[PDB]
RNA sequence: AUUGCCGCGAAGCUACCAUCCGCUGGAUUAUGGCUGAACGCCUCUAAGUCAGAAUCCAUGCUAGAACGCGGUGAUUUCUUUGCUCCACACAAUAUAGAUGGAUACGAAUAAGGCGUCCUUGUGGCGUCGCUGAACCAUAGCAGGCUAGCAACGGUGCACUUGGCGGAAAGGCCUUGGGUGCUUGCUGGCGAAUUGCAAUGUCAUUUUGCGUGGGGAUAAAUCAUUUGUAUACGACUUAGA
RNA sequence: AAGCGUUCAUAGCGACAUUGCUUUUUGAUUCUUCGAUGUCGGCUCUUCCUAUCAUACCGAAGCAGAAUUCGGUAAGCGUUGGAUUGUUCACCCACUAAUAGGGAACGUGAGCUGGGUUUAGACCGUCGUGAGACAGGUUAGUUUUACCCUACUGAUGAAU
RNA sequence: AAGCGUGUUACCUAUACUCUACCGUCAGGGUUGAUAUGAUGCCCUGACGAGUAGGCAGGCGUGGAGGUCAGUGACGAAGCCUAGACCGUAAGGUCGGGUCGAACGGCCUCUAGUGCAGAUCUUGGUGGUAGUAGCAAAUAUUCAAAUGAGAACUUUGAAG
RNA sequence: ACUAAUCGAACCAUCUAGUAGCUGGUUCCUGCCGAAGUUUCCCUCAGGAUAGCAGAAGCUCGUAUCAGUUUUAUGAGGUA
RNA sequence: CGUGAAAUUGUUGAAAGGGAAGGGCAUUUGAUCAGACAGGCCAGCAUCAGUUUUGGUGGCA
């Protein structure tokens, strides 16, 4: 989701041109990747091994609003909410067949090359 | 139907994209046909464009009705400390173009030409051109076993130059690294004649003399993203002009159906490499000489600074290269000098210049003096202290 | 019969030598052509030069960037012919024109390697005598090929260290040949006579 | 006092409202000619060929193929022992398509090539082509074990002596010894059952991982900073 | 090619006839579009054609010079400023080397403008009993949207 | 000549021609004292097969009804998903697996509000555009403290 | 002109599913057959009726009566 | 808050991608899958039958 965004030098290190900085957005992970770390505790896992796993993000249902167009027109003013789920992981550390021929010619092999 | 009105076109087709430059120090794309009979010279050498100023000289061209008569013309004055020479390169003639077939460079590289190699100089532990230094260790074998590859191929000899930008006041401390050809002399001349000028300076008098017509090679002052008005010279529409005047009305015909490449739209204005031709040099300065702004008629014992210092670039400490008129570029902009691509006999070269006055006054305002012992003279003591 | 057939591009016509050249990597032959300077076209040459200058004029009108390219080089004007005889926009003709190398002058390796040539291309053999013909050498260079003075001075470098090959070889043939000619009139000889060799 | 107004006003930007600068070589059209037949003469034309336009192509100038290319510098351990080279070991990975050998003068074609000779020529004589249907190579458990004879060769493998090759050299020619093999000739032993055929598997590319033998011991980007730059990216500078 | 051109058809012309080309005229057709392809002109800007006004090099003349006229190659490069008119067209003034002819959806209205035509207001003349008509005149009369794709102008950029 | 004219052969390839197979249609037939018990069946023989508008025929599917299968089912009915399988030229039918939780089929007949891609169709839901156009009139905000999880925007003070 | 963003006859409900020779749409498969844009009449010319073309149902019979053909014989015609 | 379809979307996995994608005939490759030993799968050879194609050769008018 990158039309008409501007562009940065920051993109360099992931070898993009179009970067931003969704203050709000990464609070809301923050949120989950502390309560999914605090969980980890809770369960007894290893802190310094964890890392993201499976993090997945779904459309919530839009909370709708209104604006108000020129020539007494009215267009919907929507929000685009969020369903954010992650998990946080420890670090981890046959017949052959053979025709008469193909048998004949291992045997013939095995038997001129000792 | 047709245009109702005929004119001529707003810009030139020949001069596209009228894009950027690829780097800040233009390239010379053509270097003057060697002769081999002359002793081997440098084709072209670098220099920071300092500013402009004023002379007064005699006209000398019978015709004219200024004929040995005072004129004034306007000069610009480029920096020119001696060029370091580090290198040479060979090039082979091959049926897809010229191909460089091994470089030689000097034993001993100073930082302001190492510098060149490095994006991030401050941080690094400095080791360019360590390991080849290594090669003149012993005697220099390896460095002479391709010093006579160049001699035996290389129909073509560039010689590589670094400025000395320390006597210099720009804030860069960076040389500009870059090939001059050598013409004068067959390979093996001007293969020795690189090999004997390895880590020392060629003066600009060497090179360049008085009277003689040169060329610049510089990239343009930028100036962003400009409008068709004064990208293309398009006329400006009336003042009744709904969404816009600064415009272009009609950027096409309905066929072909497509905006064709040779109409007028918005871009990028300046930073274009361009050569200009015939630039007269008027004086060869030299650093180390009191008096560069005297002349025969003044006696004025000042230098080529005016007054104050030159705006935007500070004094000139070192030597110079004084040509007549205008050059592309801005001030503090790494400038190529070249010789004539072909001999000019025009009567506008062939005359000998001599001046007659060259103004110091200050470029900072309406200098009214210039020297200070000239300002003390006219204008007495003042409150100021001693 | 060979894998890879270098074919000496002197003396024959373009568009034959390009017609047996596209049937020839459409079957999986592949094919050098070297000395694509020499080669020739029926006509004279300022017919010839008017043919480019109607294909030089053609170009798309809003860009001349992305137009009908007109390639200088004698190698590409042959390259031009063979495209146009092979479906060059599938992978089928992509895959053909891979095994296609043309050169100016004969370069390395194949300086040193056999040449061929195809008779139902060469000039000698096709054209009647008194018509003429123009060489890709001049025409090229007339439409601004900027590299016959540089082909011709390594050409000419080529032939003395090939001429001088042929010197010690005339001389080893030589010698070859006459034990050869010496081993006749024997046992051995009389009977591979019989025999047809 | 929405830049209060007036005069001056640097810097910056800017004006045919300021100044500077705007190249020379070839090939050609029309046309006029030369030589010269067709047509015993004539003729710019048929074969050849001269000059020649504001033409065309180059010189020059601009961009630089973001799937064209070259040269050059440095290339990371006291850093989950990282990188690179050489060799051999195991797996995978693919294949525009090996299945004896891409076997080298140059030019001409109303001419040549090879050989020989002479007085060294644009020379004399002989020979050849009329296709590569050639030439080289080519027999051995997919090519084994062994015995001699003749000869001092042929060919391979590393090692090696010297020279040449820069257009894309990266290959060519050598030198010397060592070690194989020899089908140049004469012998002896083995092969079977892949069952009457099943590509009946023999290659060269790329990548990991391993083992043992050498070698080296960087930068770039972000962030800060400049303004020769700039919508943003980008650019151009500075910083142990 | 009958004649003109002092004589002389063809320098330059050229009757009576006759062969074409073009699609910048106007006719003729009604094939596309009436769940709309914005409509005249001008302004702006680019490019193309050559049937060349100028400029380069030429050939010819009833070419002495000068100035002209005819013709060739040639569209490389130019072809203007104004009064009146909405005008396309026209006409004159003046400069100039010259003020050539055209095309591109009669180029170009999400580029402009809106003087004209071509809504609704109003006046005149003629016609009509009248309501009203007039390719007759006059005056006033909302000119919308690009942020998409391509194209073009500039500007980054993975992979080597 | 790979051009033009003319002549000779060879060769290439249509759903066309020949032969054969299979499907269907039509036509002519055979077949009852066991038709080796389905005569709307089984089988023999020949020919034929393009198709808008349109006509007819034989079938597939849906809601409900009479009959029947003493049909299936909480040991899992219906529904849904399923680059898993099988049958049919097809409409479609059947099976496996997952999800699910209460009804539902086969066959013979009856009946109809019985089959959707369109109607600027109706109602509902959802996209690309697109994190885009924009959130620019009304001169103007700044500093500290307090509160608070969080302060450009709240409160207080100061200043403008 | 204005008469509630409605004016050369407001708005609301009903008659009313007003009529439309006109525009759009008109939902499964397979099989067999298979057109017309022409005749006459019509306030008819974007429509109908009528004949023709097409399908279906067949019926009476069983190689007839025939025939988008020719030959032979015999007419007619007023175009090239 | 029964079931919980599709449009549309997120993650994971696989695959392909030089100015659209999609499709028809055929095959390669990958992945996946049904059935069958009391003959299932793929072939080779001989002698025939039907339809063709390409030669060699003999006797006649
Ligand atoms: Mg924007
Ligand atoms: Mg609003
Ligand atoms: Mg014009
Ligand atoms: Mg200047
Ligand atoms: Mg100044
Ligand atoms: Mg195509
Ligand atoms: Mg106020
Ligand atoms: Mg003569
Ligand atoms: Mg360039
Ligand atoms: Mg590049
Ligand atoms: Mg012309
Ligand atoms: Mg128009
Ligand atoms: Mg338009
Ligand atoms: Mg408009
Ligand atoms: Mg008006
Ligand atoms: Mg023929
Ligand atoms: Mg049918
Ligand atoms: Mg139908
Ligand atoms: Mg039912
Ligand atoms: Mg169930
Ligand atoms: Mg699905
Ligand atoms: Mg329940
Ligand atoms: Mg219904
Ligand atoms: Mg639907
Ligand atoms: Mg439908
Ligand atoms: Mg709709
Ligand atoms: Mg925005
Ligand atoms: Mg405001
Ligand atoms: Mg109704
Ligand atoms: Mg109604
Ligand atoms: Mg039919
Ligand atoms: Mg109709
Ligand atoms: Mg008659
Ligand atoms: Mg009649
Ligand atoms: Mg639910
Ligand atoms: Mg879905
Ligand atoms: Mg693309
Ligand atoms: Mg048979």
């Amino acid at each position: 989701f990158n039309s008409s965004i501007g562009r940065t030098a920051q993109g360099k290190e992931f070898g993009v041109t179009k970067a931003r900085w969704p203050a709000k957005s990464v609070k809301f992970v923050q949120g989950l990747l502390q309560n999914a770390a605090a969980n980890a505790e809770a369960k007894g896992l290893d802190a310094t091994k964890l890392y993201v796993s499976h993090i997945q993000v779904n459309q919530a249902p839009k909370q709708r609003r209104r604006t108000y167009r020129a020539h007494g027109r009215i267009n919907k003013y929507e929000s685009s909410p969020s369903h954010i789920e992650l998990v946080v992981t420890e670090k981890e550390e046959k017949v052959v067949r053979l025709t008469s021929r193909q048998r004949g010619r291992i045997a013939a092999q095995k038997r001129i090359a000792a | 139907s047709h245009r109702k009105y005929e004119a001529p076109r707003h810009g030139h087709l020949g001069f596209l994209p009228r894009k950027r430059a690829a780097s800040i120090r233009a390239r010379v794309k053509a270097f003057p046909k060697d002769d081999r009979s002359k002793p081997v010279a440098l084709t072209s050498f670098l220099g920071y464009k300092a500013g402009m100023t004023t002379i007064v000289r005699d006209l000398d061209r019978p015709g004219s009705k200024f004929h040995k008569r005072e004129v004034v013309e306007a000069v610009t004055v480029v920096d020119t400390p001696p060029v370091v020479v580090v290198g040479v390169v060979g090039y082979v003639e091959t049926p897809r173009g010229l191909r460089s077939l091994t470089t030689v460079w000097a034993e001993h590289l100073s930082d302001e030409v190492k510098r060149r190699f490095y994006k991030n100089w401050y941080k690094s532990k400095k080791k360019a051109f360590t390991k080849y230094s290594a090669k003149y260790a012993q005697d220099g074998a390896g460095i002479e076993r391709e010093l006579a590859r160049i001699k035996k191929y290389a129909s073509v000899v560039r010689v590589l130059v670094h400025t000395q930008i320390r006597k210099t006041p720009l804030a860069q401390k960076k040389a500009h690294l870059a090939e001059i050809q050598l013409n004068g002399g067959s390979i093996s001349e001007k293969v020795d004649w690189a090999r004997e000028h390895f880590e020392k300076t060629v003066a600009v008098d060497s090179v360049f003399e008085q009277n003689e017509m040169i060329d610049a090679i510089a990239v343009t002052k930028g100036h962003g993203f400009e409008g068709v008005t004064h990208r293309w010279g398009t006329k400006k529409l009336p003042r009744k002009t709904h969404r816009g005047l600064r415009k272009v009305a009609c950027i096409g015909a309905w066929h072909p159906a497509h905006v064709m490449w040779s109409v007028a739209r918005a871009g990028q204005r300046g930073y274009h490499s361009r050569t200009s031709i015939n630039h007269k040099i008027y004086r060869v300065g030299k650093g180390d000489d009191e008096a560069n702004g005297a002349t025969s008629f003044d006696r004025t014992k000042k230098t080529i600074t005016p007054m104050g210092g030159f705006v935007h670039y500070g004094e000139i400490k070192n030597d110079f290269i004084m040509v007549k008129g205008c050059i592309p570029g801005n001030r503090k902009r790494i400038v190529t000098l070249r010789k004539s691509l072909y001999t000019n006999t025009s009567r506008k070269a062939l005359e000998e210049v001599s001046l007659k006055w060259i103004d110091t006054a200050s470029k900072f305002g309406k200098g009214r003096f210039q020297t200070p012992a000239e300002k003390h003279a006219f204008m007495g003591t003042l409150k100021k202290d001693l | 019969v060979e894998p890879v057939v270098v074919i000496d591009g002197k003396g024959h016509l373009v568009g034959r030598l390009a017609s047996v050249v596209a049937k020839q990597l459409l079957n999986g032959q592949k094919i050098v052509v070297v000395r694509a300077e020499e080669l020739n076209i029926s006509g004279e040459f300022f017919r010839n030069k008017l043919k480019y200058h109607d294909f030089l004029r053609k170009a798309t009108a809003f860009n001349k960037t992305r137009g009908p390219f007109h390639f200088r080089a004698p190698s590409r004007i042959f390259y031009k012919a063979l495209r146009g005889m092979v479906s060059h926009k599938t992978a089928r003709g992509k895959a053909a024109l891979e095994r296609l190398k043309v050169f100016e002058g004969i370069p390395p390796p194949y300086d040193k390697k056999k040449r061929v040539v195809v008779p139902q291309a060469l000039r000698v053999l096709r054209l009647k005598p008194g018509r003429k013909y123009t060489t890709l050498g001049k025409l090229s260079t007339s439409v601004g090929w900027k590299y016959e003075d540089v082909v011709a001075k390594l050409e000419a470098k080529r032939k003395v260290s090939s001429a001088e090959y042929y010197a010690k070889k005339r001389a080893f043939t030589k010698k070859v040949a006459s034990a050869n000619a010496t081993a006749a009139e024997s046992d051995v000889a009389k009977q591979l006579a019989a025999l047809g060799y």
